[PDB]
């Protein structure tokens, strides 16, 4: 039936989400649990684990470093974007206005892929930076990322995996309740598709649990606040700090949002 | 939003 077209889409985005993100759930916790015959990663607890962390002012080097890396995930999500069927056959314009207010939810989402109570996987699964030494730091970059730990703590508890990460995500990007959208008609048309593909998903794939798919539905709308408090917090970085330089594109993003 | 465009094409 139908539910043969719904588990084709799954795969399909399954495959084009691990061609596009290079540490996928499964490899970051089995660095995390320690389950892997890698080098755990280098720990990095204070400013002198930092310093000798570099080989493989401080708090703006560590948001700078957060910056850099906040591009390259821009660049990988926005890529897996034109894997979703039908993204790139809408309007332009709509392409990036789904893509401007996406990205930073489905970065949140993924970072909690990366993180447990205790801190972050970093450059690509290497470093660990702990989240007591991101508190630590001062005031306004001391709870920047607090927020994202306590999302990843309760975001996590679901217990997703890859598979229903790739249309979760899919399903995140092409939300026509977005502000500024010119063709809002097709958009729904294929969101409608993926959460079916979701749906589907987890019923198959956690036959164990129920209503995770409702669960599910209720974190992405509180995902949508926490991205907006964050963007807050951007444009309070951006004013407050004349030293600090705010990437261009982190900024096409940033500006007339929220 | 031209890198956005850029990176879209
Ligand atoms: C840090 C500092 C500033 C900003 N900003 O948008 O102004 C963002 C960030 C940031 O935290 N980005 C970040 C940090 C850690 C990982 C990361 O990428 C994770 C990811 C990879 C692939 C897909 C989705 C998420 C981004």
């Amino acid at each position: 039936p139908e539910s043969a077209d719904l588990r084709a889409l799954a795969k399909h985005l399954y495959d084009s989400y691990i061609k596009s993100f290079p540490l996928t759930k499964a490899k970051a916790r089995a660095i995390l649990t320690g389950k892997t015959t890698d080098k755990s990663p280098f720990v990095i607890y204070d400013m002198n684990s930092l310093m000798m962390g570099e080989d493989k002012e401080v708090a703006i080097r560590i948001f700078q470093g957060c910056q850099f890396r906040s591009v390259e995930a821009v660049q990988e999500i926005t890529e897996y974007a034109k894997s979703i069927p039908g993204f790139v056959n809408l309007d332009l314009n709509d392409q990036v206005t789904l893509l401007k207010y996406g990205v930073h939810e489905i970065i949140y989402t993924m970072l909690a892929s990366l993180m447990n109570k205790d801190g972050v996987l970093i450059s690509e699964g290497q470093g660990f930076m702990t989240r007591e030494f991101l508190k630590s730091l001062r005031k306004p970059f001391g709870d920047f990322m607090e927020p994202k730990f306590e999302f990843a703590v309760k975001f996590n508890a679901l217990e997703l995996d890859d598979s229903d990460l790739a249309i979760f995500i899919a399903v995140i990007i092409l939300s026509g309740d977005r502000p500024g959208l010119l063709n809002v008609k097709p958009i729904e048309d294929i969101q409608d598709n993926l959460l079916q593909a979701l749906e589907l998903q987890l019923k198959l794939n956690h036959p164990e649990s129920s209503q995770l798919f409702a669960k599910l539905l209720q974190k992405m709308t509180d995902l949508r606040q926490i991205v907006t408090e964050h963007v807050q917090l951007l444009q309070v970085i951006k004013k407050t700090e004349t030293d600090m330089s705010l990437h261009p594109l982190l900024q096409e993003i940033y500006k007339d949002l929220y | 939003h031209k890198i956005l465009h850029r990176l879209l094409q």
